[PDB]
RNA sequence: CGUGGUUCGUGGAGCCAUGGGGGAAUCUGGGCGGACCACCGCCUAAGGCUAAGUACUCCGGGUGACCGAUAGCGCACCAGU
RNA sequence: GGCGAGCUAGCCCUGGCCAGGGUGAAGCUGGGGUGAGACCCAGUGGAGGCCCGAACCGGUGGGGGAUGCAAACCCCUCGGA
RNA sequence: UGCGAAUGCCGGCAUGAGUAACGAUAAAGAGGGUGAGAAUCCCUCUCGCCGUAAGCCCAAGGGUUCCUACGCAAUGGUCGUCAGCGUAGGGUUAGGCGGGACCUAAGGUGAAGCCGAAAGGCGUAGCCGAAGGGCAGCCGGUUAAUAUUCCGGCCCUUCCCGCAGGUGCGAUGGGGGGACGCUCUAGGCUAGGGGGACCGGAGCCAUGGACGAGCCCGGCCAGAAGCGCAGGGUGGGAGGUAGGCAAAUCCGCCUCCCAACAAGCUCUGCGUGGUGGGGAAGCCCGUACGGGUGACAACCCCCCGAAGCCAGGGAGCCAAGAAAAGCCUCUAAGCACAACCUGCGGGAACCCGUACCGCAAACCGACACAGGUGGGCGGGUGCAAGAGCACUCAGGCGCGCGGGAGAACCCUCGCCAAGGAACUCUGCAAGUUGGCCCCGUAACUUCGGGAGAAGGGGUGCUCCCUGGGGUGAUGAGCCCCGGGGAGCCGCAGUGAACAGGCUCUGGCGACUGUUUACCAAAAACACAGCUCUCUGCGAACUCGUAAGAGGAGGUAUAGGGAGCGACGCUUGCCCGGUGCCGGAAGGUCAAGGGGAGGGGUGCAAGCCCCGAACCGAAGCCCCGGUGAACGGCGGCCGUAACUAUAACGGUCCUAAGGUAGCGAAAUUCCUUGUCGGGUAAGUUCCGACCUGCACGAAAAGCGUAACGACCGGAGCGCUGUCUCGGCGAGGGACCCGGUGAAAUUGAACUGGCCGUGAAGAUGCGGCCUACCCGUGGCAGGACGAAAAGACCCCGUGGAGCUUUACUGC
RNA sequence: CACCUCGAUGUCGGCUCGUCGCAUCCUGGGGCUGAAGAAGGUCCCAAGGGUUGGGCUGUUCGCCCAUUAAAGCGGCACGCG
RNA sequence: CCUACGGGCAGGCGCCGAGGGUAGGGCCCGUGACUGGGGCGAAGUCGUAACAAGGUAGCUGUACCGGAAGGUGCGGCUG
RNA sequence: CGCGGGGUGGAGCAGCCCGGUAGCUCGUCGGGCUCAUAACCCGAAGGUCGUCGGUUCAAAUCCGGCCCCCGCAACCA
């Protein structure tokens, strides 16, 4: 559930990778529902607005399926389960009896070989998409909409899951993966089961390698630079922040709120 | 050691050709002023 | 209310313009004469056109108590070379 | 107000390159082992910001050069590979 | 409108000076020829140097530098008859090679659309964009100079038209396909190479021997169809169908039936092949290059063999590996006297490049510059392998000043008696070590390492016997890996060339990595990993006035910011101040609301102005929380039955007074602290104490195997580092011929001493010394050269940086 | 103290090469001694010539080890880049 | 060289070989700045943990803490 | 040498600012409770304020010199 390596050379000492036996056949990952080429770009028209990024594997996007209400009462069996590189989980790959094929969001649970359906009818069993006001109060449940019609939003990454804890009114009452406590509206859909994958938190990259592959560049400390260009540069030896914590921007780093205030969407939260 | 031109004949039209002076006001001005003075040679070659 | 223009730098601060808010009247109507009121006067906003006198010199001519090839235009010469 | 990323830095698309040697991870097969196991041992296998070392990328110590062959070079030595 | 100074400006000419240099130490010598002139051009011979190149082919860039005639003023570091130079004339041939009348990639541009005072910014489709995808020519000959381009041979694609035969034809639209990573890798082949006693070949027997299965040279290249050989590709039929934004008979999916194999069909590779063409040594010719002959050449077996081909092959792995067209199939309009498909036949087939240099004297470096520049080929022999090293083939070079001489001194080298770090800041430097095989190998450890630990033996050749493999037949040959034994020779057998010195022990950093291009490579950065914090997704955050975009086609096992920095054991106490977090009360507070009350002017109606109470946010106050938030983590006095010392106490302060551990430390001022160790001797080193000027726990605390071109100590080995020098080599220095600079320079007829002088005199004073002028040498002086001191101050000079400086955005 | 030097007078230590002074460390000659001899003490003359090799530290200096006839102190831009 | 020579002796090379040298391990003994606990030594200091609910029942494995005995948490025993 | 703070019953600290009062805890001495000590309770004693001056009517207090104690600084070089 995660595969060790002996230290035939340091790194490999503590590094440790993903297990691949939910993998049921696959490689090429298949063409038609996705691939559909990526465009890696770590800047935007111009300047790098997000720091420290870019190198790392090609990558061929699944062009994955989030509104599931897109095809209410046709049933799909589960024809595989396959590596997907742009996200923490797995993804299934469905078979309908539509013909039409495309990925899912593989849940804990799923074995190659399910039936599954999605719609307000529909069995609550792992890999059933329905509303949420359909779903009985108590069961978790992932990647789910915030508003109807919108796609799933919430909960798609390795492992997250979502309980309902209550209706009230149009609305019904999630404990998100973050601990909130939101109001969904009900008729979004949800889809029973947790995410799946869950052992991929516990990975270890390994060696300073490993982070890059995975497309991160080295991130240099405020601390190691000079006073030009971060709020903590300078001293002549290490010396201590010497003000509240910062980024380079100016902005506290530690504890200081951010969310936007008036926000209509606080009306419909209510925790951390 | 490798020096600063490195010419390549492809670069060099792309950049200070006739077509780009062009499309960048800018540049247009490059050409109204050269042309005020009678270079007579409005880009390189 | 916020500003610009005018000699006017908030000053007693009008006049003209106007980003925002409110928002009329048609001769007994309206604007103005340096906060405001009265009196006495001036003028007709929210449409528009209008030659000449005026500015300039790539260009052409005419002159010079202007230069005369290190001067005079960077170039008297195949120089914006 | 413009001109520069044909140097240099980063990123994006698409191509190319790394003689030869060594070490011998998992897994596999077989044998032992147990109630079943763990595990052990061979063999097989060919992992690694793994080893030795050219190309290639470097620029450690030293000497020479110092109106240089050179506005950063040369030689010996050295790092990655 | 008068110049002598402005380190003035422009120009001219001097000094240094016949001085330094003449650009890799790969290397020259002679004969002959040419010409006014020859070390320098041509030719011959001899010598040396490259050979994973210093040979050859391509891409950039360059742009007549190509070839021939004529020429030498200048360019050429000398010369120059020569040249990349001057003048002139010639030279670049394509339906198949590259690119364009094809495709798309990042990116660009951009109908629709969005945004922006103007300029303009974004942007769906589309278009543009290539070393990627798609696409039909291989080989020989010919030119002074081009050739997959002309010619010759064999072969091929597209367009048009026609004839035949076939079919529902038809696409910018649907589907399939194109279509894809990295490491390892099977079989069969090909390029490439070696050998042969076989086939062909001019000649050759020297100098003691050899007429010999002698020596020396060569024994191939391109090639349709068919056919073999190897390999890739792929199921066939039927029904149902609601999916593939219309429609499909296509694709998808479900059932059923047949093969499960490549059997079949298809594709590529290799072989063979008609035909076409090449074809050495040597000798002769005459070159400035080549040509004749050799010849009617021969044209064959064996072996080694790719990283290349069959190719989309196979297996493993995680980081999970473009698009679009060509292609095929499906159908829709439409048309089916159409159109498409197949075969054959005629005809048609446009634009651009094509010389030459291309690791360099033709490109980037002001230069014929010891620098830089992408891809492919890159033979042989030996060395364990190899693109390494030595020599060498083909091919190309001796680097555009020479001649001598044989000083000092400098560079690069070789060697040294005895000693062996005594040198020095330091073994800096140099030495030693060094490949392969075998024996052997410690603490410690994270069990992998440490490891090439350490330290040792072997290594050539000859003859005899002998094992296994690949290929052939099971055989010989050939190639590969060995095993055993008796001997021979030298000082020495990795006999030359490439090829670690080692051990012990601290500091820092875990590790590979990164960095101040051009004085720092590090203990700095990064790094996996730990923690805090923000963010519910039109996320936070970044860029932008905006639109928009990145975040992310991600969603809390995610993304941003911050510190710390593998791993082990841990990370204490203070929330008073500052930051952040929470607090529906209260205090204050802006506009605004509100107007009690006042005032200006009017006869008056009025008009206009001030304005209290009171209702009005955030912020601040105020109440609390918070330490891997900024941060902080005490003083005096006394006390035990020798004495010291203080477990104990007293008191003052504080938000709280530093726990673990560590400690003269990358921190210790005094300081070379004290003690032990090491050494004949130790300011350093190691161990220890604690008196910590001024350690201490995520600006982490203490450890830690492994790792290091880091930094410190010690020993062995070995040495020219040294006692302490000597000799030798080559390249300069020196002389001769040719070419011939530079900083500097008020002018000079430019001496010592002792004085003086603005306080350091060739230049003044006294005395002393001294004929004129060179050359090679040395650096004490000309407060020698260079740079309008970088240090220091000054200027109400500048600029980067900071913050609870001011003031703004 | 601020006199030449800020349109530059390169700063410690070592090494190399010295040269000078004498207030003499040794050797030569002396007087005095609380000098028996030997060995010393102290002062006078004397600058001829000599004045070691190592450990520590950048050090000069100093400490130390082993010797010695002695292990001299100074100046020369703290002599000399 | 001797012989009574297809011989012996001298002499020469070879194996082994006491030990000497170089290298690296193992085990035991002695000793060392300093340091850790321990025993023991009439009448030294601090507190009072235990023995009587020892004035907080006691003891106990473990863990954290504290000048010191000890205290506290968790579970256990009753002695 | 520089700057700042300090010296008060036996100990550790107030009082010094703003002139005229010497206060707090401990300890010491007497007395209680106790078999006794301690704790505990009731009572008391003890300072000229480092020193020499000066100002004032009056000085712990304001001023100056000297004496000590402690802390900070000593930088470019
Ligand atoms: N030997 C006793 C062991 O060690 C310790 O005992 C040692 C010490 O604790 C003990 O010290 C005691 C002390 O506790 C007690 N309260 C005061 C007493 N005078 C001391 O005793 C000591 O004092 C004098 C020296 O002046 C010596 O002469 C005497 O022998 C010695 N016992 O003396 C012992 C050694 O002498 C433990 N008490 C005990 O747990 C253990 O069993
Ligand atoms: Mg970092
Ligand atoms: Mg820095
Ligand atoms: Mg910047
Ligand atoms: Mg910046
Ligand atoms: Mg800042
Ligand atoms: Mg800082
Ligand atoms: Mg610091
Ligand atoms: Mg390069
Ligand atoms: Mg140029
Ligand atoms: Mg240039
Ligand atoms: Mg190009
Ligand atoms: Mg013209
Ligand atoms: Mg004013
Ligand atoms: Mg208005
Ligand atoms: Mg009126
Ligand atoms: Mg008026
Ligand atoms: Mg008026
Ligand atoms: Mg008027
Ligand atoms: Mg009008
Ligand atoms: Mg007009
Ligand atoms: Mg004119
Ligand atoms: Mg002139
Ligand atoms: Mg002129
Ligand atoms: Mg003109
Ligand atoms: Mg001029
Ligand atoms: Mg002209
Ligand atoms: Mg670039
Ligand atoms: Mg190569
Ligand atoms: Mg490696
Ligand atoms: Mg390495
Ligand atoms: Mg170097
Ligand atoms: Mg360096
Ligand atoms: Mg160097
Ligand atoms: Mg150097
Ligand atoms: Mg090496
Ligand atoms: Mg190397
Ligand atoms: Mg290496
Ligand atoms: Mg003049
Ligand atoms: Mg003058
Ligand atoms: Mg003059
Ligand atoms: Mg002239
Ligand atoms: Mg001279
Ligand atoms: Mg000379
Ligand atoms: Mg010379
Ligand atoms: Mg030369
Ligand atoms: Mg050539
Ligand atoms: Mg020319
Ligand atoms: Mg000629
Ligand atoms: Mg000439
Ligand atoms: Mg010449
Ligand atoms: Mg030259
Ligand atoms: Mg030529
Ligand atoms: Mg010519
Ligand atoms: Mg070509
Ligand atoms: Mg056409
Ligand atoms: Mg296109
Ligand atoms: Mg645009
Ligand atoms: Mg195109
Ligand atoms: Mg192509
Ligand atoms: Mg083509
Ligand atoms: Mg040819
Ligand atoms: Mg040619
Ligand atoms: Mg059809
Ligand atoms: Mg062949
Ligand atoms: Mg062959
Ligand atoms: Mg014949
Ligand atoms: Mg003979
Ligand atoms: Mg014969
Ligand atoms: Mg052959
Ligand atoms: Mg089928
Ligand atoms: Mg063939
Ligand atoms: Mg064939
Ligand atoms: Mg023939
Ligand atoms: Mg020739
Ligand atoms: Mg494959
Ligand atoms: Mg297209
Ligand atoms: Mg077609
Ligand atoms: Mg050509
Ligand atoms: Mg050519
Ligand atoms: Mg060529
Ligand atoms: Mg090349
Ligand atoms: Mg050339
Ligand atoms: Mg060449
Ligand atoms: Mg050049
Ligand atoms: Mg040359
Ligand atoms: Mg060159
Ligand atoms: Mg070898
Ligand atoms: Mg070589
Ligand atoms: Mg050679
Ligand atoms: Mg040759
Ligand atoms: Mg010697
Ligand atoms: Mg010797
Ligand atoms: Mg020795
Ligand atoms: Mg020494
Ligand atoms: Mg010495
Ligand atoms: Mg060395
Ligand atoms: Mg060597
Ligand atoms: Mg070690
Ligand atoms: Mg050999
Ligand atoms: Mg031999
Ligand atoms: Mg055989
Ligand atoms: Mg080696
Ligand atoms: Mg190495
Ligand atoms: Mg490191
Ligand atoms: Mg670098
Ligand atoms: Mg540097
Ligand atoms: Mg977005
Ligand atoms: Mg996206
Ligand atoms: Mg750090
Ligand atoms: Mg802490
Ligand atoms: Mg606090
Ligand atoms: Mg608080
Ligand atoms: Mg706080
Ligand atoms: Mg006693
Ligand atoms: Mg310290
Ligand atoms: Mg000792
Ligand atoms: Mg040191
Ligand atoms: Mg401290
Ligand atoms: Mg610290
Ligand atoms: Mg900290
Ligand atoms: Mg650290
Ligand atoms: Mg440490
Ligand atoms: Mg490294
Ligand atoms: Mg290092
Ligand atoms: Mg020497
Ligand atoms: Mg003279
Ligand atoms: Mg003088
Ligand atoms: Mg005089
Ligand atoms: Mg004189
Ligand atoms: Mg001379
Ligand atoms: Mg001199
Ligand atoms: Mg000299
Ligand atoms: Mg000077
Ligand atoms: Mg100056
Ligand atoms: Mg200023
Ligand atoms: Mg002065
Ligand atoms: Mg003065
Ligand atoms: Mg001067
Ligand atoms: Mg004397
Ligand atoms: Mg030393
Ligand atoms: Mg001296
Ligand atoms: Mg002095
Ligand atoms: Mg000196
Ligand atoms: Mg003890
Ligand atoms: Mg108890
Ligand atoms: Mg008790
Ligand atoms: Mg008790
Ligand atoms: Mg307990
Ligand atoms: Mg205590
Ligand atoms: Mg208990
Ligand atoms: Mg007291
Ligand atoms: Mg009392
Ligand atoms: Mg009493
Ligand atoms: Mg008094
Ligand atoms: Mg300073």
């Amino acid at each position: 559930a995660v595969k060790k390596f002996k230290p035939y050379t340091p790194s490999r000492r503590f590094m440790t990778v993903a297990d691949f036996s939910e993998i049921t056949k696959t490689e090429p990952e298949k063409s038609l529902v996705k691939p559909l080429k990526k465009t890696g770009g770590r800047n935007n028209q111009g300047r790098i607005t997000v720091r420290f990024r870019g190198g790392g594997h090609k990558r061929l996007y699944r062009i994955i399926d989030f509104k599931r209400w897109d095809k209410v009462g046709i049933p799909a069996k589960v024809a595989a389960i396959e590596y997907d590189p742009n996200r923490s989980a797995r993804i299934a790959l469905l078979h309908y009896v539509d013909g039409e094929k495309r990925y899912i969001i593989a849940p804990d649970g799923l074995q190659v070989g399910q039936q599954v359906v999605a719609g307000p009818d529909a069995p609550i069993q792992v890999g059933n998409a329905l509303p949420l006001r359909f779903i009985p109060v108590g069961t978790v449940v992932h990647a789910v909409e915030l508003e109807p019609k919108k796609g799933a939003k919430l909960a798609r990454a390795a492992g997250t899951s979502a309980q309902i804890q209550g209706r009230e009114g149009d609305y019904v009452i999630l404990r998100l993966p973050s601990g909130e406590l939101r109001k969904v509206h009900g008729e979004c859909y949800a889809t029973v089961g947790a995410v799946g994958n869950a052992d991929h938190k516990n990975i270890v990259l390994g060696k300073a390698g490993r982070s890059r592959w995975l497309g991160r560049r080295p991130h240099v400390r405020g601390a190691a630079m000079n006073p030009v260009d971060h709020p903590h540069g300078g001293g002549e030896g290490r010396a201590p922040r010497g003000r509240p914590p910062a980024s380079p921007w100016g902005w506290q780093t530690k504890g200081l709120k951010t969310r936007k205030r008036r926000k209509p969407s606080s009306r419909f939260i209510i925790a951390r | 050691m490798k020096r600063t031109w490195q010419p390549n004949r492809r670069k060099r039209a792309k950049t200070h050709g006739f077509r780009a002076r062009m499309r960048t006001p800018g540049g247009r001005k490059v050409l109204k002023r050269r042309r005020q003075k009678g270079r007579w040679r409005l880009t390189p070659a």
